DNA sequence: TATAATGGGAGCTGCTACGGATG
DNA sequence: CATCCGTAGGGCGAG
RNA sequence: CCCCC
């Protein structure tokens, strides 16, 4: 079909790498396809280089290598194996008093590979590596809140790699240094860097009143060594103030390269700020035995210089993007390296004093644990390593471009007021402010603008074109906030003829304040729109008429979207919709030109023009994190001609190379019958009977047969007392069949587990005797689907002990899988969603002939009710709408780009040319106008809708233009008494459906301790009776619902038993007893040593305990 | 072992601990389960006699808790150790033609 | 009898001796092969309890016909398995030790 | 909203007291079978089943019913309670 | 309030 | 709720702590939240 | 100290604990009988008096004890008392409970005031003894364990189960609660009506009280067991019978959205 | 005297009910060391107890009331005559 | 009742209402480069001639309503009671109006465009500050207002 | 069961506030 | 005036 | 924690 794009805007670069920030940063961290001699000091190299050499015998490193992984990323899913590289180290160990040398290469074990697409596989588990936003390491100036003529300076460097120091003027007029919560005067530190009376005065003498405040007397007067010393008895009072301790010390905490690190980028901004340049990242150096000054000097001169007004000298926004930073995986990753890489060099230390000092390998001295265990932890605990959410390919596309300022080395939730949660003037182009998440986490969780890339020392960058004169070039500078606020930058929508500006007044930005400018003060102009919003916004049309708040909505249920059978793009488009499935490589391209050899359900192969043939295989009906099923379909034929980037395949939720992640149905905007009340959604049963909205789900269960002290769990079809009707489909070896239908209560795998030994009661002796039948020594442990769950076997997967390639932990005999698959039809109770935030439970599937219907018989698909509209201000479904409604009538869809798009009158013109087809083929068929139209038109003119006199054809074109149709209720026939607004709009079906939500509970299981019911679906648990419903219970005064509600149904273990006997004996419920987790409460007191007493009306104690805990 | 306080999720709000059954008390089912056996044993032993009745009372434990032997049982009722198994053989003839006719005990075979 | 008031209060050593159904000699739980418990430890059963309802660890009596009964062998009262959400220990302290929240 | 609810509040000086009422004269009903009722045959709340209107065996409805007839006694102290009990049972055994 | 530094203070005592 | 002489038996002050407390999240040139908290 | 699923171990912080006093009072005993001199016995009734902290209050004075290879700092009893997840608030005002269940809710514009639409699996596992006793009373089932046993398979269910559970809930109640429970109304009762499909259907005038929408609200259930609670829910927690806010004394149950619009 | 909210929760009378508010521990040392005896007058600490709380239905003003029919109303009362 | 494009219906008397606005911004410009009041009085002034030129065009839109499209849905919905605000309607119809910097500092320059007419990028960015500093005082004041509903319920349950 | 060996080692909880007590 | 301790919404599904 | 209300 046609494809018909507005716009005028001309981007002149394309989007860059969406998922670049993932794997340009893991590139760059681990440099493997490097040859070693010529890598750079970044990353893993760092980190080696950072930790040796090990002085204590010397041990030195030389290089590093990375080998091929042992098993493939699919093998590694499929066995719950990590994608790992081996890690190899060349270590020569020296003994510097002998020469001797042993050199050996020592294997420090594995390091985990980032596939294609940016993501990991931890442990079977596909994983994100978050990246974390920050303050960045430098040097500050804030204003003091206590003493407003008055400021703080304030050293920063990287997380974990040292401590903040504060540098202030005290009120008394000495300048004071705060390290480790610990205030002394600042000179003392600066006489321990050489610095005399003289040099001081000198120095910082220009600014009056503050250098006196400087001077003191008994400092100068005492050599660098006292005051040495005097600085330690200060830092660490009750340690004996040994001369060497005190240098240890006092380097470690200031000089020491490997104790504190600024930032690179923390060492650039300090020069940058102070107008200095640094030797390495530390605030001092040791130097021929002395102690050299670095970053305090300059830091107090800048100080003491904003104190006086000196000009030039300014405070500092924290929150300006220039001041804040981005910490992607390669830098978390190579954190936790060079956290292992230290305890293994502890470890080293250590052993380079026991044992023979004489033989000693590299081999020898070396544990990797301690890396191994750091790594793995990173990858496996750390709250930034999150579980991938695959729920549809924009989810993943989205949840590697996600921005955290949580995490550790971070905020807390309660550390964050207003000030980081706010959109900063500088977000512009770097962060999206419209896609964060709704409620605890709004400003903290953030998304990467779709033009932004985040540069080496870590600060997120946006382009701008270079504007001469008033000519436009097409050379594009990636800027920092720091760099932009130089600048005068126009906006992307202004005038142009050619290259030249062809307004005489330009909309532009002078440090994010808008201004209205020549066009010679044009320094740069805006790419496009569509650098201002993340990916997921840049996917909603017009989004210039939705109110920023359902925008947010509708970006963030974008990624909730399931993949659907008969998924299909959108019929108004934004232009991204080809590229998100392009770099989110769920979808299949040709590498180079070529012809299609052959063309499979499961295999696509292709013979190129080199005359080589590649075979690719297709992922068939797999199941990703969420339980979405991710399937690739071919879509080329044998024999076709393919060039360099041509679709083969198309992936989950896409359509021919275009992102679907829902549907296009004909939409009228009006209520019914109050079934669309408050949001709810009426939908017609024509989308269930052609598929619509059908999705495929799969489920893995899972069980293990281990050995026991009291005898082998077993995987057997022979399950004691279990008729052949309950074993049907089972095997020979006790897994139910591929391709059996399971419902809730089958069997899924068979398992025997021996009883526990017990004594029958006297009762069970009579049974066995009665019937002569003996006990077996086995019980059914089988796995069994669980209630509102099941489907149709695709998959079993077994794994035992003793078979070649596989060894499970240990007393584990055997492991089996199965994989049960669910088409799921859309039904009441699930979710649907549009891109503008317009979300809604189907409350309502009427039949076809109940829906309201064109006068040609077409009846629509889903009834929104108007009212969601007002009080929401998204617009831009309506837009949507009309559009949809002239393309359904023109067989054809649209490109509305952001901000940049299908206005008003086009719209009107594309509704005319859909009347024409709407109207004339019908009046060509031999029919005119009926007499409901009549009707209908008649109220229309009383409502101002169409002007009064005309035809009754060019009153309906009027209609037309204006997106409304005559519409026939389907139960009466007669119209409805309005022009209503209806049309084609994209819906989407949300993850949030009924059959995964629906739970319900009498009894079942009860915790250890506090013997109240569990919780969960997945643990068959109760509904928690918070305190608010206590107190909702108490206010009825419904004293006996609450008392049933604190007892029988909860944790009074004779009184829920005696209910439940009662209930089915058909008697009223007993009167309730004492809760447990009083007794839980009153033995835990005193364990406290606090003697709590149940007394009577008496003061006599009453024994809760019916006398079972008292001698 | 672990800690049955080990976290789940990086909030606060849950405990390891919290998601694991207690396998030995008995659910409300099975003492439901095990009192309407008893009970039912009581309505089939009651179509015997007293004596033959509490003859297998005696023998199966339901009464004192202790297996009598044939011995004691014939000593009790005063009678001779195979005039007492004759008589439990053929209270336990009964009990099986009852059950046949019934159907009532099968339910709690498992 | 029903309860009308709850009073609290501070427990003399006394009251905690008898409280105590025996004294937690030793640091151990349960044996590392046997899987019961260790005798004199946090879970010994002569202290707090059986493991199952009216039979001894040992195995001597099993049936409620002994209730109140001690097993001369292993030394566990014979009752129902309850009493070990109860029944509480104690640790004679060489050197009287202060409680922190009337302390801090 | 249940039928007469507003006849039944104003029976009572409290709300609550009335809940108690009907709540011990379901308890009655229940106990005895509805042998007890002051119900007539053509008064007796039915329930309509595949097979036909039977007896309803919701007991809270019988009891507002019978409440809203008038013929019961309620208030505080009128009987000692195991003269009650042994009365009820005398005239309508278990 | 830190044991072990007490406890080094009492064992430089000797 | 009834318009008519309230119930002996009625917990009064839960109602009184419910009323005040559900417009809670809707308190916002004002003081507010704040300043019911405040007093 | 319970073995879990696979066999493991699992055991509480309070045994750590306590392990750490056993051990310590032990070897201060051995130091006494042994002679030792005033350092190493100061030294142990100093570490016997931060153990006992430890076991009674963790954190109140000095570092936190922490298991090894982790700064998790262990549960001492004062933490399983106080706070948010402390005894008090999580175990004795407030509790999960038994016959209680949750959905996702649906507008149902043909419901009477004091009805709500009940799914028919929900209202099965809620009645679930009922409509064993029911089953009993009828043919369906020679006893209740066959009953029960029957109901466990999902194609075992008959017909017949469905219309006893109808007769089971005849004139009974239920109540719908959502969160936030911020007043009384949170909670109301309603007549269920059972209906087909998983979700549960909520008349459109009492969404005010509970502030609930339909753009993916869930409920929760709970079933009032005996004739008292009945009772009170019949009469005190209706909806029907709370047309009124207890806080302004206007009415809650009002017209609002489409039939404010189409009156 | 004035104190606010917080404060007179906690300086109740019933320390069942200050303890499971807030300060658990302070509260609980005072309570012990007065040998505090909580009356169960309020409704936190019936709940705490999985007692029937002073309120409703639980309230002694409307729990004792009994119901009778006419008929075994009149036949007590004859049995009570001929005594 | 439905909700076309055109149901948001701009009243002529906007451009008449900007284009005095305007008019008198230059004139208070000129007022202020002459060295007649401050930066303060000057940016004090925008902000309330902004204001009342807000108010202004919202009793346009309402007039222009009750006048001629009595019976318009946004219109109906709003008089009924059954959904919107007069504030809401003034946002679709009239203009979105001043917004607020992070420090609650308002912007010199309001959001003339309305949501039917469409924001520019750099306006939209400007509303997504008080955008979220709302989502923010909400996500923070629901948990103030629990803990003092709690403390209430403590205070008054007996 | 014997060469001699003689004072630890992390490096935060790091971007909040507000008030009720005790010093 | 400092310093320590103490609170800081609820329910909910997965992993 | 992440998501939903
Ligand atoms: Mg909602
Ligand atoms: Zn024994």
């Amino acid at each position: 079909m046609e494809i018909k794009r507005f716009g005028r805007i001309r981007e002149v670069i394309p989007l860059p790498p969406l998922t670049e920030i993932q794997v340009e940063s893991y590139r760059r961290a681990l440099q493997a396809d490097v040859p070693p001699e010529k890598r750079e000091n970044v990353g893993i190299q760092a980190a080696f280089r950072e930790t040796f050499p090990i002085e204590e015998l010397v041990l030195d490193f030389l290089e590093y290598r990375l080998g091929e992984p042992p098993f493939p990323q699919d093998e590694c899913r499929e066995k719950d194996l990590t994608y790992q590289a081996p890690l190899y180290a060349r270590l020569q160990l020296i003994h510097k008093d002998t020469g001797l040398i042993k050199e050996d290469e020592v294997f420090l074990g594995h390091i985990p590979l980032m596939t294609e697409d940016g993501s990991f596989i931890i442990n079977g588990a596909d994983r994100v590596i978050v990246s974390q936003i920050h303050r960045s390491p430098g040097v500050y100036f804030t204003p003091d809140p206590a003493r407003p003529g008055r400021y703080i300076a304030s050293i920063i460097p990287l997380p974990k790699r040292g401590p903040w120091i504060d540098l202030e003027v005290e009120p008394n007029g000495v300048v004071s240094m705060k390290v480790n919560k610990r205030k002394f005067p600042l000179v003392l530190l600066l006489r321990v860097l050489g610095y005399d009376q003289e040099t001081l005065a000198r120095e910082l003498g220009a600014y009056g009143e503050l250098v006196q405040g400087l001077m003191d007397e008994s400092v100068f007067a005492m050599r660098p060594e006292e005051a040495l010393i005097r600085l330690f008895t200060l830092l660490r009072p009750g340690d004996p103030p040994k001369r060497d301790k005190a240098v240890a010390y006092v380097y470690g905490l200031i000089a020491d390269p490997r104790r504190y690190d600024l930032g690179e980028a923390g060492r650039y901004k300090a020069e940058e700020k102070l107008g200095i340049r640094l030797s390495g990242r530390t605030l001092a150096r040791f130097e021929d035995g002395e102690f050299k000054d670095e970053v305090f000097l300059p830091t107090l001169r800048y100080l003491f210089a904003l104190t006086a007004g000196v000009p030039g000298h300014e405070v500092d926004d924290i929150d300006h993007l220039g001041n804040r930073r981005i910490r992607t995986v390669g830098e978390l990753m190579t954190d936790q390296f060079r956290v292992g890489l230290a305890r293994l060099a502890r470890g080293v230390r250590e052993r380079m004093l026991m044992g023979s000092e004489d033989s000693l390998t590299p081999a020898k001295l070396v544990n990797s644990r301690p890396l191994e265990a750091a790594i793995r932890e990173f990858f496996s605990r750390s709250q930034l390593s999150q579980f991938k959410d695959e729920t549809n390919p924009l989810s993943s596309l989205r949840h590697k471009r996600r921005i955290s300022a949580l995490g550790p080395g971070g905020l807390t939730r309660e550390r964050a007021g207003f000030d980081v949660r706010d959109v900063h003037r500088t977000h512009y182009g770097r962060i999206c402010p419209v896609e964060t998440p709704e409620g605890a986490n709004i400003g903290l969780i953030t998304s990467l603008a779709a033009y932004a890339r985040v540069d080496e020392l870590g600060f997120i960058r946006t382009p701008y074109r270079r504007v001469v004169g008033g000519v436009v070039t097409d050379e594009v500078v990636y800027m920092t906030a720091t760099e932009e606020d130089r600048y005068t930058i126009a906006q992307a929508n202004t005038p142009l003829e050619g290259n030249r500006i062809a307004a005489e007044r330009v909309v532009a930005r002078r440090k994010g304040e808008p201004v209205i400018v020549s066009p010679e003060e044009v320094e740069f102009m805006d790419v496009s729109p569509k650098q201002v919003f993340s990916v997921n916004t840049n996917l909603i049309p017009f989004l210039e008429h939705d109110d920023a708040n359902r925008a947010l909505m509708g970006s963030n249920m974008q990624t909730q979207a399931v993949p659907l059978i008969r998924a299909q793009a959108p019929v108004v488009m934004t232009g991204l919709e080809e590229r998100v499935v392009r770099d989110s490589l769920a979808a299949l391209y040709a590498e180079e030109d070529g012809e299609v050899a052959k063309v499979d359900g499961n295999r696509i192969v292709v013979r190129y023009e080199d005359g080589r043939l590649v075979e690719y295989p297709l992922r068939r009906f797999y199941r990703s994190n969420q339980g979405t099923a991710l399937d690739q379909r071919p879509r080329v034929v044998v024999g076709q001609r393919v060039r360099k980037g041509d679709l083969l395949a198309d992936g989950p939720a896409s359509e021919n190379g275009f992102l679907a992640l829902g549907q296009n149905v004909l939409v009228a905007i009006m209520p019914f019958d109050g079934y669309n009340f408050e949001d709810a959604i009426v939908i017609s049963e024509e989308l269930l009977k052609r598929d619509f909205y059908t999705s495929i789900h799969i489920e893995r269960y899972e069980i293990e047969a281990r050995d026991t002290k009291l005898g082998p769990e077993r995987i057997t079809r022979d399950i004691p007392h279990l008729s052949e009707a309950a074993l049907r489909d089972l095997d020979e070896e006790g897994v139910v069949r591929i391709g059996a239908e399971v419902k809730p209560g089958d069997i899924l795998v068979g398992r025997t587990s021996f009883k526990g030994e017990s004594e029958p009661t006297p009762e069970e002796r009579l049974l066995r005797s009665i019937f002569g039948e003996k006990a077996r020594d086995v019980k059914d442990t089988s796995l069994r689907v669980p209630p509102g769950e099941g489907g149709i076997v695709v998959r079993t997967v077994r794994l035992r002990r003793g078979d070649p390639g596989v060894e499970l932990k240990p007393g584990v005999r055997e492991v089996v899988r199965v994989y049960v698959a669910q088409k799921r039809k859309l039904q009441v109770g699930d979710k649907l969603a549009n891109r503008h935030g317009n979300k809604g439970v189907v409350a309502k599937i009427l039949p076809v002939e109940d829906m309201p219907h064109l006068p040609d018989g077409t009846p629509v698909d889903v009834i929104l009710n108007p009212l969601g509209v007002p009080s929401r201000m998204n617009l831009g479904q309506i837009l949507e709408t009309h559009l949809g409604l002239a393309g359904y009538f023109l067989g054809q869809r649209y490109i509305s780009p952001i901000f940049d798009g299908a206005k008003e009158p086009e719209i009107k013109e594309l509704l005319a040319q859909a009347f024409e087809v709407y109207f004339g083929k019908r009046k060509g068929e031999g029919f005119g106008v009926d007499k409901r139209e009549v009707e209908v038109l008649r109220r229309a003119e009383k409502l101002g809708l169409v002007t009064p006199g005309k035809t009754p054809e060019e009153q309906l074109k009027e209609l037309f233009l204006q997106g409304k149709v005559v519409l026939y209720d389907g139960r009466t026939g007669e119209p409805i008494e309005g022009p209503i607004v209806v049309g084609q709009m994209f819906i989407m079906k949300l993850y949030h459906m009924v059959e995964d939500k629906m739970h319900a509970r009498s009894t079942g299981p009860y915790s250890l301790i506090t013997q109240q019911p569990l919780g969960g679906k997945a643990q068959f648990g109760g509904q928690r009776f918070g305190e608010m419903e206590v107190w909702a219970l108490e206010a009825y005064g419904a004293a006996h619902t609450l008392q049933e509600m604190l007892t029988l149904k909860s944790d009074d273990i004779e009184g829920r038993n005696a209910a439940y006997e009662a209930i089915i004996k058909g008697e009223d419920v007993p009167e309730p007893s004492v809760p447990e987790s009083f007794r839980v409460l009153v033995k835990e007191l005193q364990a406290l040593a606090l003697d709590v007493q149940t007394l009577d009306e008496k003061d006599n104690p009453v024994d809760i305990f019916e006398g079972l805990a008292s001698k | 072992p672990v800690s049955l306080e080990t976290p789940i999720g990086d909030e606060k709000d849950s405990f390891y601990g919290d998601f694991i059954p207690d396998e030995h008390l008995p659910s409300p089912v099975d003492a439901a389960t095990q009192s309407l056996l008893s009970e039912e044993l009581e309505k089939a032993l009651s179509k015997l006699s007293e004596r033959e009745a509490m003859v297998l009372k005696l023998r199966k434990g339901l009464i004192d808790g202790r297996e009598h032997t044939l011995e004691e049982v014939g000593a009790f009722f005063g009678v001779t150790r195979e005039r007492i198994r004759q008589i439990e053989n053929k209270a336990l003839r009964k009990l099986k033609y009852h059950e046949s006719r019934t159907r009532k005990l099968r339910d709690f075979l498992d | 009898k029903e309860v009308r008031k709850v009073r609290i209060a501070l427990a003399s050593p006394e009251k905690i001796r008898s409280w105590s159904y025996g004294e937690v000699e030793k640091p151990e739980t349960i044996n590392y092969r046997t899987l019961k418990p260790e005798r004199d430890g946090l879970f010994d059963e002569r202290i707090f309890g059986p493991i199952k309802d009216y039979e001894c660890a040992c195995g001597k009596y099993k049936r409620q016909r002994f209730e109140g009964k001690v097993c001369e062998r292993c030394g566990v009262e014979v009752t129902k398995s309850i009493v070990r959400r109860y029944r509480m220990g104690h640790i004679e302290l060489a050197t009287p030790a202060a409680h922190i929240w009337f302390v801090k | 909203a249940e039928p007469g609810i507003d006849k039944l509040f104003g029976m009572v000086d409290s709300k609550y007291r009335l809940t108690v009422v009907v709540a011990k004269r379901a308890q009655q009903l229940l106990r005895h079978g509805f042998k007890n009722t002051v119900l007539e045959p053509e008064e007796r709340p039915k329930m309509q089943t595949l097979e036909g209107l039977f007896d309803d065996p919701n007991a809270v409805t019988w009891a507002m019913k019978e409440l809203l007839t008038g013929r019961l006694v309620f208030g505080e102290n009128l009987v000692p309670e195991d003269r009650l009990q042994k009365e009820m049972e005398r005239l309508y055994p278990v | 309030s830190d044991p072990v530094r007490q406890y080094l203070h009492e064992i430089g005592q000797v | 709720s009834m318009a008519r002489p309230v119930s002996i038996g009625e917990a009064v002050g839960i109602v009184a702590a419910q009323s005040i407390g559900e417009p809670g999240t809707q308190l916002t040139i004002t003081q507010g939240l704040p300043r019911v908290i405040e007093l | 100290m319970v073995q879990v699923d696979g066999g493991r171990f699992a055991t509480s912080d309070l045994n750590d604990l306590y392990r750490r006093l056993i051990n310590r009072n032990n070897r201060l005993k051995k130091l006494l009988a042994q002679g030792a001199p005033e350092i190493i016995i100061r030294n142990e009734k100093r570490m016997l008096q931060e153990a006992v902290d430890a076991l009674l209050d963790n954190g109140r004075r000095g570092a936190p004890v922490t298991n090894p290879g982790s700064d998790r700092p262990l549960r001492s009893l004062t933490d399983i008392l106080s706070g948010k997840q402390g005894r008090f608030r999580q175990n004795l005002l407030g509790k999960r409970v038994d016959y209680s269940g949750r959905s996702v809710i649906v507008v149902g514009p043909q419901l009477k005031l004091h009805q709500c639409g009940l799914p028919k699996r929900m209202a099965l596992e809620l009645f679930k003894p009922f409509l064993l006793k029911k089953m009993e009373e009828k043919g369906i089932a020679p006893n209740v364990k066959a009953a029960r046993r029957m109901l466990e398979r999902q194609r075992d269910i008959k017909d017949e189960v469905w219309d006893a559970l109808e007769e089971v809930i005849h004139g009974k109640v239920v109540l719908l609660n959502r969160a936030p429970t911020l007043h009384r109304l949170g909670i109301q009762a309603f007549q269920p009506v059972l209906v087909e499909g998983q979700s549960i259907q909520l008349h459109p005038l009492v969404c005010e009280a509970f502030n609930a929408d339909f753009d993916g609200d869930q409920m929760a259930v709970h079933v009032p067991l005996s004739s008292f609670a009945q009772a009170e829910a019949r009469i005190q927690m209706l909806s029907a019978h709370n047309l009124l806010s207890p806080a302004s004394g206007e009415p809650l149950a009002k017209p609002s959205r489409d039939i404010i619009l189409g009156l | 005297l004035l104190m606010g909210v917080t404060k007179s929760a906690l300086s109740t009378k019933s320390w069942l009910s200050a303890a499971s508010f807030q300060n658990t521990t302070h509260v609980l040392t005072e309570a012990a060391i007065a040998g505090k005896k909580d009356e169960l007058i309020g409704l936190k600490e019936n709940v705490i107890l999985g007692r029937l709380i002073p309120a409703g239905t639980g309230s002694d003003f409307v729990r004792f009331t009994q119901v009778v029919d006419q008929k075994t109303l009149k036949a007590i009362e004859e049995a009570r005559k001929e005594a | 009742i439905t909700i076309g494009i055109d149901d948001a219906v701009i009243p002529e008397e906007k451009k008449q209402y900007l284009e005095e606005a305007d008019r008198k911004l230059l004139q208070i410009e000129q007022a202020y480069e002459m060295g007649f009041l401050t930066d303060r009085e000057r940016y004090d002034q925008i902000l309330q001639l902004w204001t009342e030129t807000t108010e202004k065009v919202t009793q346009a839109v309402f007039k222009n309503f009750e006048e001629n499209y009595p019976f318009n849905p946004l219109y109906v919905m709003a008089q009924s009671g059954a959904r919107g605000n007069p504030q809401q309607i003034r946002q679709l119809c009239g203009l979105r109006g001043l917004m607020q910097k992070p420090s609650g500092e308002t912007f010199e320059v309001p959001v003339r465009s309305s949501f039917r007419e469409g924001l520019t990028v750099l306006e939209y960015f400007i509303s997504s500050h008080g955008a979220r500093k709302g989502g923010a005082d909400t996500a923070l004041r629901t948990a103030d207002s629990g803990y003092l509903t709690r403390k209430l319920v403590d205070v008054t349950h007996e």
